[PDB]
């Protein structure tokens, strides 16, 4: 169970949890969360790629 | 034309391996140079030694010394109040406070302080996480007021969020001085076409140094550093 300051080396997670200030944001697997760009997932990968 | 060390030869103790060797580093005068390699390389050695931490076994140290700023890598505070280690001795400047802790995004984090500004924090004053001790460690250099300020790591327990913020804002703040190197080593190689000047560094020894029109030397290196997309 990873917590991950590198959302790029997460990447190869099974499955994503996502944590807004004190809950879970639809927890996924990585492919459809980046794909979605809805996911604050996205917003993350896309400001440190 | 700033510090200099041509073949520098520094170690930890005088009777054990002499830790860096042959080295040959420039900072010019008034830019935004890193130090990057790979973990434990040396990266913070090269540093300690161009700061008056180690005999060196050879070579030559060059300055202009200096009071320069500084922020260890493991953020370290004042048993005081939070504006009294801030400042650190300084004359207290309403503007240039303000300006740099909300460079540091340190606001929410004062607001929840039962004091405030003034809450008295340190080994004996109540304690916190590690963002804001780096943060603070942070902020102490930065209101310094020196001619090469100098970081170790700063962003190390800050998120995407604040360290983009620190990064701009402060450093970008940083340049706007006209004469103020800062001297910042990191490990997101993110932030690389925004540094002045770059070195490289592996098992101590220097490698290369030169931003752009040196970054095209070699495709192994590059591509090291562009693994990471
Ligand atoms: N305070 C110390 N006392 C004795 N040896 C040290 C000390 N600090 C570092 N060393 C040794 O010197 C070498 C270089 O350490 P240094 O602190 O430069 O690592 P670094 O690359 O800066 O750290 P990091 O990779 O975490 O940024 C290391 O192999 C370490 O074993
Ligand atoms: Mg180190």
């Amino acid at each position: 169970v990873t917590i991950a300051h590198r959302v790029h080396t997460i990447l190869s997670a099974d499955l994503v949890i996502v944590l807004k200030r004190g809950a879970i944001l639809e927890f996924d697997k990585p492919e459809k969360l980046l794909s979605r760009k809805d996911s604050v997932f996205a917003s993350f990968v896309r400001a440190d790629k | 034309c700033c510090v200099q060390i041509m073949g520098g030869y520094f170690t930890w103790t005088p009777d054990g391996i002499p830790t860096l060797s042959n080295i040959t580093i420039r900072i010019p005068r008034g830019q935004l140079t890193m130090i990057v390699g790979q973990v434990g390389c040396g990266k913070s050695s090269l540093l300690l030694a161009a700061l008056g931490e180690m005999q060196k076994v050879s070579g030559a140290v060059f300055w202009s010394r200096g009071p320069v700023a500084y922020a260890s890598q493991k953020p370290w505070l004042l048993n005081a109040t939070v504006e009294e280690n801030i400042i650190f001795e300084s004359p207290f400047n309403k503007q240039r406070y303000k300006m740099v802790i909300e460079a540091c995004s340190l606001q929410p984090d004062i607001d929840i302080l039962p004091h405030g500004d003034q809450t008295q924090i340190g080994e004996r004053g109540i304690n916190l996480s590690g963002g804001q001790r780096q943060r603070i460690s942070v902020a102490r250099a930065l209101y310094q007021h020196a001619n090469v300020v100098f970081l170790d790591d700063p962003f190390s327990a800050l998120d995407i969020h604040l360290s983009d913020h620190l990064m701009q804002a402060g450093i970008l703040e940083l340049l706007r001085d006209d004469k103020r190197t800062v001297v910042l080593v990191t490990h997101k190689l993110q932030y690389l076409p925004h540094a002045d000047w770059i070195i490289a560094m592996k098992d101590g020894t220097i490698q290369r140094e030169g931003t752009l029109k040196d970054f095209q030397r070699s495709e192994c290196q590059l591509f090291e550093h562009w693994k990471t997309l």
